[PDB]
């Protein structure tokens, strides 16, 4: 439970939401431990980075580590968590879809397709404003 | 409107007697799946050869409280004259001058009812309406009791007949007083206890909310769909606001009968949060014709989450219901779910046409067997409203059936 | 073992089935056969939920349909070679099929149009292209009884100036447009662009019982409700009725007797087992890809070029509608999404005085969610926190997808002669077509191009990327060109070989003009057409 319990909190940091599905982080973590044999050790050594170095929010982590080898492994934990694939080919496994966080800062406007807005006519409605971010 | 015009609206006499969206109004014709087979709605427009229009005065009132046809012969209780039996004299005349002289003819003669030995016979009805009791005086009104609730009254028995559908029937089909309106099995769909139970019956529902469903049939715990999808559309939609009004002042007063096994109103069952797995989808990818797909969660999602979120709390604006803390997922008895899901819901309130498309083997958008009909309920029942309710393949294979066959029935082999 | 009936029909798609659906309800003994398996929209559905974001944000229409071995159809993202395409536009026909009991209209975005009456005597108005042996009058009839049966909704009460002549009314009328349209219309009216809805089978209210559009804005490649029409309503349909469907039957050879007519019919299984079928009345309803590919399979001694090529025309003369693409990003929020995935389009270029010079075109706003492409773009951006999700919301309020179809003109070295290279698990020759898009289509490509850059700019564009290449659209007609003449022609003007009285080609590889919008219902209106005519010669 420890590993677990860090990359969900790695990801709640990383990618500014602390709502994060407990099933699609466990899927997650699966899927890079597979990829990845050493992925629970880069997770352990971005969390004491961030204790160490007390950043507030993934803006400064980022910022602070562009060089630094732990980079590709924090921007892939943001693009499987956004995206909810790992890999990127045509047969890449699905692990979040009207959950994904990319689809969210979009959702009270667009459709997310194969599920349904309010009603057979939403649309006819006036959409909000680009400059408020939902929710989450 | 006329006043015979308004009591065939509320009396719905027409629902029955027009053989759909697209028939020759109250020309009968219509198919009534009785349990001994097929009863046929006659033709009813004023032809003096095909209709009813050589109909006296006396002829038309026996026929409509007596269920005594214009030869002698005995009408078949699909016509719920034991219903229209108390209507009232004047009730009676100003329906038959609407009939004479409101409805145009229509010179086009109905299937008759061929039913099977010893049904075949429509001269047993006479000792059977003997052991059924339909016999009554005209409706009078209780002076105990105000105007509103004898007008409901009057609505509820003897005009829309309610309790047609509502009260179970005996041994020998005949209604069964004791259990008034407390619910019954009409075929492929049930009819729920509408008694004042605050948990098996409708007595935990708001009055705004029972006005509402009777009105229109669309409320935030209920949908009205099969049976009563019609009543709503073809009479209840019509009904003035004070009958409506007085409709629900006679059922909030309708003694409980209380259902076994019930702890919870029917539309106040939280759902579970949870759901199913898209990592899980991953293997069933390349597998077109779902077969392999037997998980309860993933077919719901794949046939159901599209309309009703994954979830279950439907959408924002309500055009989709909730199933979470809906009636006819909240039932112990699962009956009207696996008919939902069967025959979809198809209700024209204010011209303004409500659709499910059906789900069964005769399905367009995705036919599903008996195990995923099941499966697809059990899941809606554990997640979104009654756990200790069970759907089984089989019991997916009786609803289509059109429910279980009556003991009476069996004399028919 | 003999696999008798009144009529077979190959292929199970919408025209198939159609006809089919038709035949049964007069009275016709009626087998189908499709190469392909029966398919479940709530499966295709879950297969596209799971397929990767980035097959999403790029319109992967084939992915949720898995590809059967024995019978493949196309798929681009892996870019299998089940159809090779050659010429100097090549990729304007890499067009996408689907094999399986309701055929490519599972995912088609169910433009239901009607073709101009100039459509139908494009040869005899302009001098170029070919006219068709029917006249427009002749298949209104037919035009009407397929949008009755599709359920199709357009602009009922609304003048707009290229249109064709209607008797009655749409079955249903138009659902109301989403932002993006109107925000294109606006734009496009501003431009001098006649912005209309487009006429779709799809559900403005509850219709032949499936539910009303909720704007899943799926439509290619899966409705998740069936709002919208597929050709397997009219295969069940057929099926209730009493039709006999036979999923992967894989037709492969044809016999003739004396008189040229086609006595039996072979298909194979899976497993490459034969089965023969006889029947009255044969009806080949599979493409204008796989028809003449069948064709020109099943040659015999009596024809040795092909079935029904004695004009060696069959393969011939194939045709579609080149388009050009073009993505950029708005300086005014457009929300494309709200409703189904193509609502409207610029039909003021589809006639005029210049289709004697170069082709007339459609321009239209592609009203798919850009939710997936947006995140895609985000993500590939490196960004990082508060930055990457207001450049998500930005790009999906912000992202505009722009086409532009042109006509092209009936070619005979536009081929569809059989792959010498490559076959299948069965040993059926892949498919291989020869595509150049012709002189008419580029100079009407160079006004085109020239409006698109119009719209972009009036819409403040930012990030343009126009193809510069031709994309297709997959309205594959030609092939079996239809006609008057046996020796310039495939069919006559009720579907039936010149060759041999007793085959109809149902397919739209019989339109002798690609017209400028999509040609799925003209190719259901003339099903149907060759459904009375072989009612009227089996009774
Ligand atoms: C000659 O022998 C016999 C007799 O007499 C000696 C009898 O009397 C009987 C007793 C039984 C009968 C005479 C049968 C009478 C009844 C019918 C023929 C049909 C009864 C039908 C109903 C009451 C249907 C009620 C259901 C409703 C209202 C459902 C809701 C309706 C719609 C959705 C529409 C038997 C068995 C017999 O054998
Ligand atoms: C993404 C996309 C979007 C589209 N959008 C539109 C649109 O908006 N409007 C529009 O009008 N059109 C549209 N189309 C085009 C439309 O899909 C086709 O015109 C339509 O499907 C007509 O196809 P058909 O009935 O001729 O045959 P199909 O449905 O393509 O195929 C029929 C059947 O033939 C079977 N078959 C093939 N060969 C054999 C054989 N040898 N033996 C047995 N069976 C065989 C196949 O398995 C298949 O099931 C679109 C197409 C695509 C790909
Ligand atoms: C697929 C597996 C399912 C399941 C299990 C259910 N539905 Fe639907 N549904 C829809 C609408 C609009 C209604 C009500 C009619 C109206 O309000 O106009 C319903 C009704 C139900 C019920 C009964 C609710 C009641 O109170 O009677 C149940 C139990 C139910 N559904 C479950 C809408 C849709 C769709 C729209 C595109 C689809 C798909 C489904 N439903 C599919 C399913
Ligand atoms: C059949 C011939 C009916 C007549 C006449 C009436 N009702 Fe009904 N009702 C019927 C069915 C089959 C159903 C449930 C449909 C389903 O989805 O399973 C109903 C539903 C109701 C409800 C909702 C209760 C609940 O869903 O838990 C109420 C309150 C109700 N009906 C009341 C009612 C009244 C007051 C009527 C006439 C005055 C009436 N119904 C007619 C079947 C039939
Ligand atoms: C609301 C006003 C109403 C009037 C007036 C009415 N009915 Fe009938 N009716 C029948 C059936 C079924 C018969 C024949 C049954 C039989 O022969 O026993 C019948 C018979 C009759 C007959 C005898 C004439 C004949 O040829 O059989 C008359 C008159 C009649 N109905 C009038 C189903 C219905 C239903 C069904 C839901 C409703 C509601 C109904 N009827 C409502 C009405
Ligand atoms: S996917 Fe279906 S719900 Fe409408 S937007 Fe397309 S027809």
């Amino acid at each position: 439970r420890d590993s677990i319990s860090d990359f969900m909190q790695l990801s709640a940091f990383a990618t500014g939401h602390k709502n994060l599905d407990l099933n699609i982080g466990s899927a997650l973590l699966l899927a890079f431990e597979a990829q990845k044999h050493d992925f629970s050790t880069q997770i352990k050594a971005l969390r004491e980075h961030i204790t160490k170095n007390n950043y507030q929010d993934v803006e400064a982590l980022d910022a602070a580590m562009k060089d630094d080898p732990l980079h590709p492994t924090l921007i892939q934990i943001i693009r499987a968590w956004y995206s909810g694939v790992i890999e990127d080919e045509t047969n890449a496994k699905v692990y979040a879809f009207e959950k994904a966080l990319m689809y969210q800062p979009s959702r009270d406007v667009v459709v997310i397709p194969t599920y349904a807005h309010n009603g057979p006519n939403y649309w006819v409605s006036e959409p909000a404003s680009v400059d408020v971010m939902p929710a989450f | 409107i006329s006043r015979g015009h308004y009591l065939a609206i509320a009396a719905d006499c027409a629902a029955c007697h027009t053989n759909g969206r697209d028939g020759q109004f109250l020309a009968g014709g219509y198919a009534i799946s009785s349990p001994m087979g097929n009863i046929y709605s006659t033709n009813i427009t004023p032809s003096k050869t095909h209709g009813i229009g050589n109909y006296t005065l006396e002829q038309f009132s026996k026929a409509l409280r007596h269920g005594i046809r214009a030869d002698g012969a005995q009408l078949y209780p699909a016509m719920p004259y034991d219903a229209y039996n108390r209507l009232t004299d004047e009730d009676v005349k100003s329906l038959y001058a609407y009939i004479m002289t409101e409805v145009k003819p229509v010179d086009a003669p109905s299937p008759k009812t061929q039913l099977p030995f010893p049904f075949s016979i429509r001269a047993s009805l006479g000792i059977w309406k003997i052991a059924a009791r339909i016999e009554g005086k005209p409706y009078v009104f209780d002076h105990t009791h105000n105007d509103d609730w004898n007008r409901g009254r009057y609505l509820v028995d003897e005009l829309a007949h309610c309790g047609e559908c509502h009260t179970p029937r005996n041994f020998l089909l005949a209604p069964n007083q004791s259990a008034y309106l407390a619910g019954a099995d009409i075929g492929s769909w049930r009819a729920p206890n509408i008694t004042n139970a605050p948990q098996s019956g409708i007595g935990s529902w708001s009055d705004q909310d029972l006005f509402q469903y009777l009105k229109t049939g669309k409320t935030a715990h209920a949908r009205a769909a099969g049976p009563m999808a019609e009543a709503i559309e073809h009479s209840l939609q019509y009904l003035p606001d004070a009958d409506i009004s007085a409709i629900v002042t006679y059922l909030r007063s309708v003694p409980a009968k209380a259902e076994s096994g019930q702890t919870v109103a029917n539309f106040e069952h939280a759902g579970r949060p949870s759901s199913y797995s898209v990592a899980n989808a991953n293997s069933r990818r390349s597998n077109s014709t779902l077969t392999k797909t037997t998980d309860g969660a993933a077919l719901y999602e794949a046939v159901c989450a599209s309309c009703h979120q994954s979830d279950g709390k439907g959408s924002k604006d309500g055009y989709y219901p909730s199933l979470v803390g809906n009636t006819t997922t909240g039932q112990l008895n699962p009956n009207d779910l696996i008919a939902s899901i069967l025959y979809g819901v198809d209700r024209t309130t204010d011209n303004h046409e409500i659709l499910m498309p059906a789900f069964g083997p005769d399905s367009l958008v995705q036919p599903l067997t008996d195990e995923q009909i099941a499966t697809i309920a059990d899941y809606v029942l554990s997640h979104f409203g009654n756990a200790q309710a069970t759907v089984s393949a089989d019991a997916v294979k009786q609803v289509r059936a059109g429910g279980k066959q009556v003991p009476l029935a069996k004399l028919a082999s | 073992e003999t696999l008798s009936a009144d009529v077979v029909i190959i292929g199970a798609g919408i025209c198939g089935s159609l006809l089919a659906h038709k035949l049964v309800r007069n009275g016709l003994s009626v087998l189908l056969l499709d190469a392909g398996p029966r398919r479940d929209r709530s499966q295709i559905v879950e297969n596209w939920r799971n397929m990767p974001p980035d097959n999403k944000s790029q319109y992967d229409y084939a992915t949720p349909y898995p590809s059967v071995p024995w019978a493949p159809h196309t798929n681009y993202f892996p870019d299998n070679n089940y159809l090779i395409v050659k010429g100097p536009d090549r990729t304007a026909y890499k067009q996408g099929i689907i094999k399986g009991v309701g055929g490519t209209t599972w995912h088609w975005a169910a433009s239901s149009w009607r073709y101009l009456p100039n459509d139908f005597k494009l040869h005899s108005t302009y001098g170029v292209g070919r006219d068709y042996a029917m006249s427009y009058d002749e298949l209104e009839p037919y035009y009407y009884e397929a949008e009755c049966e599709m359920g199709v909704m357009g602009p009922n009460g609304e003048e707009i100036t290229p249109s064709a002549p209607r008797q009655n009314p749409w079955p249903m009328t138009s659902m109301p447009y989403g932002y993006g349209d109107r925000t294109f219309t606006e734009i496009v009216s501003k431009l001098g662009f006649s912005n209309t809805p487009v006429p779709q089978a799809r559900n403005s209210r509850p219709y032949d019982g499936r539910p009303q559009c909720c704007g899943n804005n799926n439509c290619m490649p899966i409705c998740p409700i069936g709002a919208m029409y597929n050709g397997v309503y009219a295969a069940i349909k057929a099926e209730k009725l009493g039709a006999k469907i036979i999923p992967n039957a894989v037709v492969y050879a044809m016999e003739t007797d004396a008189k040229n007519r086609i006595t039996a019919i072979s298909f194979y299984d899976p497993d490459k087992q034969s089965h023969r079928v006889v029947a009255k009345t044969f009806v080949i309803a599979a493409n204008g890809i796989e028809t003449p590919k069948l064709l020109l399979l099943a040659a015999n001694d009596r024809n040795p070029h092909g079935i029904a090529n004695s004009s060696d025309l069959v393969g011939r003369n194939m045709m579609d509608h080149p388009g050009i693409g073009m993505s950029f990003q708005s300086a005014e929020p457009i929300w494309a999404g709200g409703g189904s995935v193509q609502m409207s389009s610029i039909t003021n270029f589809r006639d005029g005085d210049f289709r004697s010079e170069y082709a007339a075109t459609q321009i239209g706003y592609n009203n798919t969610a850009q939710n997936s492409r947006a995140g895609m773009k985000a993500l590939s951006m490196g960004l990082v926190g508060k930055k990457l999700d207001e450049e998500i919301r930005r790009r999906t309020a912000h992202g505009v997808d722009i086409y532009a179809n042109h006509e092209v003109l009936p070619d005979p070295n536009n081929r569809l002669v059989l792959s010498k290279d490559y076959k299948d698990a069965l040993g059926i020759p892949h498919p291989e077509v020869t595509y150049d898009v012709g002189e008419y289509v580029r100079k009407s490509a160079a006004i085109s191009r020239q409006r698109l850059m119009d719209i972009a700019k009036a819409m403040g564009g930012t990030e343009i990327e126009m193809t510069p290449y031709f994309t297709p659209n997959a309205h594959i007609t030609g092939g079996t060109i239809m006609g008057h003449d046996p020796r310039d022609s495939v069919v006559d003007k009720w579907l039936r070989t010149h060759d041999h009285s007793n085959l109809f080609l149902a397919t739209g590889a019989t339109m002798a003009a690609s017209g400028t919008v999509n040609s799925t219902l003209t190719m259901a209106a003339l099903s149907l057409r060759a459904a009375d005519a072989i009612l009227n010669d089996l009774k």
